[PDB]
């Protein structure tokens, strides 16, 4: 009837999820920047 | 059952949230570049 909570999501997990995404997002920015993606091919 | 195991189920949500973060950041990144290109073209 409420025996649910099979897998109520603990804030830690949302917290771990958020942290991982930001870390992936920080990696993505650095790699693209380093690649000059953000730089101009200005000839 | 041996499946209430909130590993897979938490895992689906932890991944789903993580994907969401990853996808918007990429969206934001493109939007930022798009505005920068326009400001740069816009001969003031």
């Amino acid at each position: 009837g409420a025996l649910e909570e099979r897998c109520g999501i603990p804030i830690w997990v949302v917290l771990v999820g958020v942290l991982g995404g930001l870390l992936l997002l920080t990696i993505l920015v650095l790699a693209m920047w380093k690649v000059g993606f953000f730089k101009r091919n200005r000839p | 059952g041996e499946s209430p195991k909130c590993g897979p189920d938490i895992l689906v949500v932890l991944l789903s949230v993580m994907g969401a973060i990853l996808l918007i950041g990429l969206a934001a990144l493109l939007i930022w570049k798009l505005l920068i290109t326009i400001h740069d073209r816009k001969e003031f």
